[PDB]
RNA sequence: CACUGACAGGGAACGUGAGCUGGGUUUAGACCGUCGUGAGACAGGUUGGUUUUACCCUACUUAGCUGGAAAUUGCGAGAAAAAGAUUAUCCGUGCAAAGCGGAGCGGUGGGUAGUACUUGGUACGCUCAUCACC
RNA sequence: UUAAUGAGAUUCCCUCUGUCCCGAGUUACUAUCUAGCGAAACGACAGUCAAGGGAACGGACUUGAAGGGCUAAGCGGGGA
RNA sequence: GAUGUGGCCUGGAGGUUAGGACGAAGCUUAUGGCGUGAGCCUAAGAUGGACCGGCCUCUAGUGCAGAUCUUGGUUGGCGUAGCAAAGAUCUAACGGAGAUAUACUCAACAUGCAACGUUGGAUACUGGAGCGGGGAAGGAUUUCGUGCCAACGGCACUCGUA
RNA sequence: AAGUUUGAAAAGCACUUUGGAAAGAGAGUGAAAUAGAACCUGAAGUCGUGACAAAGACAAUGGAAGUACCUCCAUUUCAAG
């Protein structure tokens, strides 16, 4: 949305800084899908503002032929007199999640109504995140400690490519240009935090001996 | 119950809603597939309808009773006046699908291009492009300029071309329209890079049909088919008429549905709109490209019929007029009525059949009238058949006392 | 006796008119128009509807009437042309800007303020149906009333 | 009986009468057989016998107008975006190493001579002419 | 049993044809838009669907799917 | 379904005690207060204009949401359905309030429309089993002249069997 | 079917101005014209207009518990309290 330019003269004559909600970011590869919503909604109705990414790289549980024909039975469901009121069925790994998350909100009432337009989702890492701070997981819902390893699983975007999401190859490429980009950047930065640790690791000669008494009892030398 | 008896329903459903198109003119909603193998080209080519005819031909086709045979075949014919290009466009791809990066305008542009901006230009300021115009040639428009072609070099995928028609050039009298059409042609072949370098060269310049098209190939037309405003089930679907006893009327849908869905389902037929619909239309062979009559007169002599003649019938196009400019011939029929205005685009099927690769080669194009039964090939013929007139002689007789 | 008083009692124009043989539900949409408007350009309007360049702007009581593309001016999509209310009208404005050059007062200066139109008593005709069936015939008249008022420059 | 590759079986208020038709069935008239003293009867035959209303809601088909992201409000700020004295020179380069760079020459009208283009209308070389940016 | 007669009931043949294959074009009056005039019937409240259970065929209940507002011409699935 | 209630309310009678032109009854309400409730009481009327409240006894044609209830009045549908057999009018002048009806600016069109009676002219219809001329039954002033145009003549009227 | 029940008294609206007229706007009588002729009072239902509150599609209405804004309402307190 474009903001308008009554919104634009009005910042401008209280003349404040940029201004940036507090929004949390979930990378939501070899996350487990059905846990990880169940998470996520309850955060939103205690009134949290998120954004996750990566949900091409989701998982289910059972093989990739069981999960499409799962997703095939629900595509038939259709509205015999009408098909333009019945059920809309999205293909994409981001708005599988989006739905997923709706089904367990009370999405009849504003209050749910609220909390869903509070969630933002993207496949791949876009460049208006990317840089916005530390990235956090979901820990009781990891697929290394929720699944037997022996089994196997599907991942989302894989399902999803063959029900007639038509993005995959865009997605792909995007990812391993960010991820080159990316590389680039933190070796570029070696130096730097190589100064910094050894600044840290010689000041303990220059300050005064009782203070790292102190960090020694307390374990931070 | 089941249907005592079982037909096949009325109609296609893949071509729903029957409604009102939302512009006049034909625009392709997609292109054939880019193959970087290729040299860059066009895709794409406006036209305008004027009338049909037929022809005479031989048939070269092994296995076929009219091998080595002449046949008849009609033909519509469309006015090809060149177009101009004016701008440049590049799309990049994201997970959403094609985003526009930028438009790279001429240094100038066409009165008739400028009009499309308006309802009522005559009576206005006519200030369209002046801005742009004068800011593009200074030292930061240029740097700007450098910048969206730069863009385009990193970044984008498709390249397109604004073009649009020249309807002074046109000169038709019942064509009342006086602004250019206007629309993206995509360019195939090569990479980005080749591709930019031709959108740039043909930046302010005019583009023939025949730089686009070859004689014995295909192409695709994308029209608007010929309205008929509100229309009864009868004709609009084809569905059966009742017996003559029937009380209240008699073109009409019977049973329109069951008791349960106890709703009407949208695969039944009802009055409506009919016509003024958009259509692609697959495979239409070139039959002739023709040139300019100014350049050469003798458009429809064939080198087995030596009579000098041109395209236009004797009394002209009925409804349209003369042909002036650059057309093309092409078999069989296309959708929309005379004066609309059709894009020609090149073929997305495969162009491996026989027919599709045929050699065609004209012995008879047809001349004569289309008001009643013409029977005359040239006015030359008809002033043989009947010898100097009543008029004549007057015109003589009074033409000589001086 | 109106049902809105003016601000400056002594700066303004009344006028009136009882049983006005006139659809009330023409007349309502006919006078109702006007409101807001400078007197001048309150009778322009009449005269052009009167010529059929520009047209009256049904709102309320338009269910399955025509459409018009002279309607969009006003925003709406309906609208009719009804001469019978309309040449009433005129002479209304007619009355009050008599009574405001009796006053003393400038017309080419005085804005709407008030306008009031109300369902009348009604007549009685009656109309014969098949088998011997009779149906009533009603008439349905109206009583206007407004006041003008002198704007200040 | 004939054609065909083939002449499968079913459901939708035994789909479908303000969609039709009205041959049958199911009023009053009349004839026959059987039955009944009789008035009359027959899951027996026969012939003749008014098919009413949509302008309301929804559904469907086409056809117009118009608000709106706190889905009409809050001032309640989230870009599939750019990278930097906290987003406050310009290109090039990999969120490099280096390398550039910062009167003039633009929009308009006047002469002046050649060219290009589908050939009446636009560009282009000089030349003043008013506005310009920097 | 019967010639003649019948707006009586039945079957075949000749002629003929839009009854049909299989629909197309045209006219006059409507419908449609305007000026004037101006009713009725009906009217608990209302009016988007799927499955469930229920007086065992729901607009309103349970769980899901849809659904921005206001309008013109039609139409006969539902409003048992 | 039974019963109780110094339980509530309405018209009239016997007693008692009060109020009213410094405003009775009736009516109106984002007028509060009291009562579990039926209800009672106060406030304001920029409402009204002459009667009437409490308490104890007596008396009854004594309390309404529905009966395809009765009578009066409203109302959505709705400016909707429609006002489509009997072929048809046009033109000028005169008449009439029924016009050629205007704020700036503006020659005239684009800002007073639509419709009427009479006379002349044109064009058609009835077509002698006639929208011709006389009578019976039935009706009873509808007949004639001058005016008038509120209602009536399902549109209109300067006209009329009004 | 239908109270003629305007007012104490017709004092039943002279006159000016717009309009073809009906009427309108002023002026006047009366304690009162929101007592102006079928004229005391003048309810409900339905409708017009001005101001204001909001408001998606969740039919509307309804219960409970709060809050935002208003309040021609009531009551209590203002200094030793
Ligand atoms: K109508
Ligand atoms: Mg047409
Ligand atoms: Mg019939
Ligand atoms: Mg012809
Ligand atoms: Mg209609
Ligand atoms: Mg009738
Ligand atoms: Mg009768
Ligand atoms: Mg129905
Ligand atoms: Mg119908
Ligand atoms: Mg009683
Ligand atoms: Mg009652
Ligand atoms: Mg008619
Ligand atoms: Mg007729
Ligand atoms: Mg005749
Ligand atoms: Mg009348
Ligand atoms: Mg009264
Ligand atoms: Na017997
Ligand atoms: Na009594």
């Amino acid at each position: 949305a474009f903001p308008s330019r009554k919104d634009a003269f009005r910042a401008q004559r209280k003349g404040a800084k940029k201004h940036r909600p507090e929004i949390i970011v979930i990378d939501l590869k070899d996350h487990v899908l059905g846990r990880a919503a169940a998470v996520v909604a309850k955060q939103l109705l205690l009134g949290k503002k998120i954004t996750v990414v990566r949900c091409e790289q989701l998982n289910i549980a059972g093989t990739e032929i069981r999960n499409k024909i799962k997703y095939l039975q629900y595509l038939r469901k259709r509205k015999l007199t009408n098909p333009t009121k019945g059920p809309f069925h999205h293909r994409a790994p981001s708005d599988v999640f989006v739905r997923t998350v709706r089904s367990m909100l009370p999405r009849y009432t504003k209050r749910g109504m609220k909390a869903l337009n509070s969630l933002v989702a993207y496949e791949g890492i876009p460049p208006n995140v990317v840089r916005t701070g530390g990235r956090v997981v979901i820990p009781r819902a990891q697929r290394h400690v929720c699944y037997r390893s022996e089994r196997p699983y599907t991942v989302l975007g894989n399902m999803c490519k063959h029900v007639g999401w038509k993005y995959s190859d865009v997605v792909a490429n995007l990812e391993k240009a960010r991820v080159e980009k990316a590389s680039r950047h933190h070796e570029k930065q070696a130096k730097l935090r190589d100064a910094w640790k050894s600044a840290r690791k010689e000041a303990l000669a220059k300050m005064p001996k009782h203070n790292v008494e102190v960090l020694k009892k307390f374990g931070y030398a | 119950s089941h249907c005592k008896f079982e037909h096949p329903r009325h109609g296609h459903l893949g071509f729903l809603p029957r409604k009102r198109s939302r512009q006049i003119r034909g625009r392709a909603r997609a292109f054939p597939k880019d193959d970087a193998t290729q040299k860059p080209h066009l895709t794409s080519f406006m036209v305008f309808k004027a009338g049909m005819t037929h022809i005479v031909r031989d048939v070269d086709r092994p296995g076929s009773k009219v091998n080595k045979k002449e046949v008849v075949e009609p033909v519509t014919i469309l006015e090809a006046p060149p177009m101009v290009i004016v701008g440049i466009v590049g799309y990049r791809q994201t997970p959403v699908g094609l985003k526009t990066i930028g438009t790279v305008w001429a240094h100038h542009t066409s009165v008739e291009f400028r009009r499309r901006y308006y309802k009522n230009w005559k009576q206005s300021a006519q200030l369209a492009f002046s801005r742009q115009k004068q800011f593009a040639n200074t030292k930061e428009g240029k740097v700007a300029e450098a910048r969206t072609l730069n863009a385009f070099a990193k970044k984008a995928s498709v390249i397109r071309v604004i073009a649009h028609t020249q309807l002074r050039k046109l000169r038709n009298h019942r064509v009342g329209v006086k602004k250019a059409h206007v629309q993206e042609i995509q360019v195939n072949g090569g990479s980005v890079a080749a591709k930019i370098a031709l959108a740039k060269s043909l930046l302010e310049k005019e583009v023939r049909v025949d730089s686009v098209f070859q004689q014995s190939e295909a192409c695709d037309v994308c029209s608007v088919t010929k309205g008929h405003g509100t229309e009864g089930v009868v004709k609009r679907w084809g569905v059966a008429c009742l017996p003559r006893k029937t009380h209240r009327g008699l073109r009409k849908v019977a049973c329109i549905g069951a008791w349960h869905p106890a709703r009407v389902m949208y695969t039944v037929a009802r009055a409506g709109q009919h016509g003024y619909h958009h259509r692609t239309q697959l495979n239409k062979k070139i039959y002739q490209i023709g040139r300019s009559v100014a350049v050469e007169p003798n458009q429809a002599t064939t080198t087995y019929d030596l009579t000098a003649k041109t395209i236009t019938p004797m009394g002209g196009f009925v409804g349209y007029g003369t042909v002036r400019n650059d057309y093309v011939m092409l078999k069989g029929s296309v959708s929309g009525p005379r004066r609309r205005v059709m894009t020609l685009r090149r073929p997305m099927a495969p162009q491996t059949s026989r027919q599709l690769k045929e050699k065609i080669v004209l012995k008879f194009i047809d001349t004569s009238s289309k008001i009643g039964h013409g029977r005359f090939q040239t006015k030359k013929e008809k002033n043989q058949w009947f010898g100097p007139l009543k008029k004549d002689r007057i015109r003589r007789e009074e033409r000589l006392r001086k | 006796h109106y049902s809105r008083k003016p601000q400056v009692s002594s700066k303004s124009a009344k006028a009136k008119v009882s049983d006005l043989r006139c659809h009330y539900k023409n007349t309502f949409e006919t006078a109702n128009v006007i409101n807001g408007m400078p007197l001048r350009k309150a009778q322009q309007l009449y005269r052009q509807v009167l010529a059929k360049t520009r047209c009256i702007p049904f709102k309320r009581y338009n269910g399955k009437i025509g459409r018009t593309a002279q309607a969009k001016e006003w925003g709406q999509t309906k609208g009719r042309w009804p001469r019978k209310s309309v040449v009433a009208m005129m002479s209304l404005l007619k009355n009050a800007e008599a009574n405001a050059i009796e006053k003393g007062l400038d017309p080419n200066q005085m804005v709407i303020k008030h306008v009031q139109v109300d369902q009348a008593a009604r007549m009685r005709r009656r109309t014969y149906r098949a088998h011997g069936r009779i149906t009533p015939y009603m008439c349905s008249p109206c009583h206007v009333q407004l006041f003008m008022s002198e704007k200040k420059e």
